[PDB]
RNA sequence: GUCCUUUGGACAAUGGUAGGAGAGCGUUCUAAGGGCGUUGAAGCAUGAUCGUAAGGACAUGUGGAGCGCUUAGAAGUGAG
RNA sequence: ACCGAUAGUGAACAGUACCGUGAGGGAAAGGUGAAAAGCACCCCGGAAGGGGAGUGAAAUAGAACCUGAAACCGUGUGCUUACAAGUAGUCAGAGCCCGUUAAUGGGUGAUGGCGUGCCUUUUGUAGAAUGAACCGGCGAGUUACGAUUUGAUGCAAGGUU
């Protein structure tokens, strides 16, 4: 229910690894565009 | 071509031209120090020393007499108050090699 | 050569802006403003006006082009930071820290 | 006239802090863990200076024993033997022969045998 | 005798002892006291007598 | 003075062959074992991996002495509750006898990273045929 | 320490809690004498230096006006 | 031979903010520069904030303004790490990278040996007995008057106000 010891930088930081943001997609677009949210709808600077 | 001499309280295994780090000698910077104690002579012709050679001199240079590195001494006892603290530097003489004799 | 904008006290929690900046950093600078308009995140917009200025002071202090630059750096420090208090159960106070941030890019040519 | 407590506590301080450079996380940083690791590692090195003597010893003995069994022989009889023919050599100088020199080992090795 | 090279008779000033300052004084974390009881308190002791 | 071999670092290793046949399992383990740790070698250094190669055929013929056969359980247990196993040793040598040898040798070395790297060269056969012949392995014979 | 005392050749000795005895290291302030400092004081940071210990220097960077040493004296004189 | 901003008055800017029905209790908080010359103007921006340019001996002296330690949080990089069992150090020791108060040089470290933190209290504590989250400051044999016993110094059948 409490924490017996502290927790130290080395296992925070390795707890850390994970959280992370993904990359978003990174495909050319289609009709017109660049690179983008892969498959999209892609309207950003496109017409998909 | 190589020699075994027993100096300091210690033995070395020696040949021509090589540097050595033996125990303090009386002697100063410049000079040529002369070992007596030869137990083996490693040469074409093998000598074993089994007290001594009966002859058997290894010739050397002094050059460099100094002082070692330092090494802290610490020492200390649990939940009893008692710790000391000392600091020592053992002294050494630098010597090369140039005659090994029989 | 290089050019640089910093952001000072940008009233987010460094630990949500860092999140961001690991998406742009070493990446050259129309992949990084089309990655910072894709991300929904509420620091995305604040960084994206800073790589701006940056991106502008590359090509009017220095007179130099602008599709030849690379975020050579991004990164975020703390700034200083509020101290407030909730009112919780048995009549009795806890603490709430609001933190901030400060924000540099640093945009370069990959020479002199 | 009243002291302050000033300059002098972080010069000591940091003796030990620095003293304590390349040890694990907060073993390097903090005053009070660095200065026990400190003085923990005090009391290994003399123990150590100690073990060195014994743990090269050790290692001599077993090389020799080595080279003897190559000679058909054991290290306690050969040892035995040196000592009947007066030899004065050394573990240490007996395994540097016997690694570098055979030829110079293998001598030994016979007058040390027909000295029994 | 000069007014900046000036010292006492030999064996005529010592300085005192300074109780409850480490270890290595021979008298820091009791101050010399011992343990417990009576005599180690603070205003304590007994009447003369 | 330091004058002291260790440098061991660029070594030669070889290749040995020992058989089974009519000997005492403890008695060549613990040979074989010296041989894999290197302890015969004038150079011999504790920290680096000196030592050879060991390749046991015929595993077959191991002998016992006294009631061994019977007696001689082994044991191993699977964390799980209640889950003790067990075999004794002459019917672990009348199958897989391979793991028999190789069992007592392995206990009778260093139970480091080193040690565990040095029981990986040994290679043990049932029957007088192993495939090792692009080694160039030797005869060794027991020099009890 | 010991004693022939050539204080060196030896005869030695040298684990330690309550606790007794001795000798020292640093801090702030005062007197006297000599010093240093915008061509850069104190403080801060780094270094592979010195002393038997507490501790002392010097070089470099930062800093921008004060501060050492020698002999003596007096204490709000040392923290895990 | 008193203190120098946790000191010295509670109070260097207050019997105030605040707390209490009331009697009453009671803080934290000094420092640009010699002189405001306290940043005209352009660029990004809704703004804040920044980048140049300028003033200055000096703007990492720009008002959150003398210096600016540590805990704590980051960015980059030389060596090392995904078969491994641990008070994390010490002694030995390859391989790789360096070059100093140049000296039996520095950084990191495959692999081997040995090794149950500190303080307090106890016959006996790795203890599953106490205490400490970490770092910084502050925080405990003193003075006055008497008495006894050592050392020093002057005079001595006297010595001292």
């Amino acid at each position: 229910a409490v924490p017996k010891r502290r927790t130290s930088k080395t296992r925070k930081n390795k707890r850390r690894t994970h959280f992370k943001i993904s990359v978003p997609g990174m495909t050319e677009c289609p009709n017109c565009g660049e690179y983008k949210l892969s498959h999209r709808v892609c309207k950003n600077c496109g017409s998909y | 071509m190589f020699a075994i001499i027993e100096t300091g309280g210690k033995q070395i295994k020696v040949e021509e031209g090589q540097e050595i780090f033996v125990e303090k000698l009386d002697v100063n910077e410049g000079d040529t120090f002369t070992f007596d104690k030869v137990l083996f002579v490693g040469g074409d012709s093998v000598k074993v020393g089994a007290p001594t050679v009966e002859g058997a001199t290894v010739t050397a240079t002094v050059n460099k007499q100094g002082r070692g590195k330092k090494i802290t001494v610490f020492t200390y006892k649990r939940r009893k108050n008692s710790k000391r603290k000392k600091g020592h530097r053992q002294p050494y003489t630098k010597l090369t090699i140039d005659k090994i004799n029989a | 050569m290089e050019a640089k904008a910093v952001a000072r006290t940008i009233r987010i929690a460094p630990r949500k802006v860092r999140l961001v900046l690991d998406l742009i950093r070493g990446k050259n600078a129309a992949e990084a403003i089309a990655i910072l308009k894709l991300t929904n995140k509420a620091s995305s917009p604040v960084i994206e006006k800073v790589l701006m200025s940056a991106l502008a002071n590359a090509e009017h202090n220095y007179d130099m082009n602008t599709d030849e630059l690379v975020v050579k750096e991004a990164y975020a420090n703390e700034g200083p930071t509020l101290k407030r208090f909730r009112p919780r159960a048995q009549g009795r106070a806890s603490a709430i820290n609001k933190r901030t941030s400060h924000i540099t890019i640093v945009v370069s040519d990959g020479k002199e | 006239p009243r002291v302050k407590g000033g300059t002098v506590t972080r010069a000591r301080r940091k003796k030990t802090i620095k003293l304590a450079k390349g040890y694990f996380g907060s073993k390097h940083t903090l005053y009070k863990v660095a200065k026990q690791q400190v003085m923990k590692s005090g009391q290994y090195a003399f123990r150590d200076r100690r073990q060195r003597k014994r743990d090269f010893r050790k290692l001599w003995i077993t090389r020799i024993n080595a080279a003897a069994r190559q000679h058909e022989m054991s290290y306690s009889r050969l040892m035995n033997g040196l000592k009947k023919a007066g030899i004065d050599i050394n573990r240490k100088m007996l395994s540097e022969i016997a690694i570098s020199d055979e030829k110079a080992f293998a001598q030994l090795v016979t007058k040390a045998k027909d000295a029994l | 005798m000069k007014l900046h090279e000036l010292k006492p008779a030999e064996g005529s000033r010592k300085e005192r002892n300074r109780v409850g300052r480490g270890v290595a004084t021979g008298n820091g974390k009791t101050s010399g006291r011992g343990h417990k009881g009576q005599k180690a308190r603070s205003g304590g002791g007994v009447r003369p007598g | 003075m330091q004058t002291f071999m260790a440098n061991e670092s660029n070594i030669e290793r070889k290749w040995y062959v020992i058989d089974a046949e009519g000997q005492t399992l403890g008695r060549l383990s613990s040979e074989v074992a010296s041989i894999l740790r290197g302890k015969n070698k004038v150079t011999y250094t504790p920290h680096v991996d000196t030592g050879d190669y060991v390749i046991v055929i015929n595993a077959s013929k191991i002998e016992f002495t006294g009631n061994k056969e019977t007696d001689k359980v082994y044991y191993r247990h699977s964390n799980h509750p209640g889950g003790i196993k067990s075999i004794t040793a002459g019917e672990l040598r009348r199958t897989n006898p391979e793991r028999l040898i190789e069992n007592s040798i392995k206990g009778m070395l260093p139970s480091t990273r080193l040690g565990e790297k040095q029981g990986k060269k040994l290679f043990v056969y049932g029957g007088a045929e192993h495939p090792h012949a692009a080694q160039q392995p030797e005869n060794y014979e027991l020099r009890g």
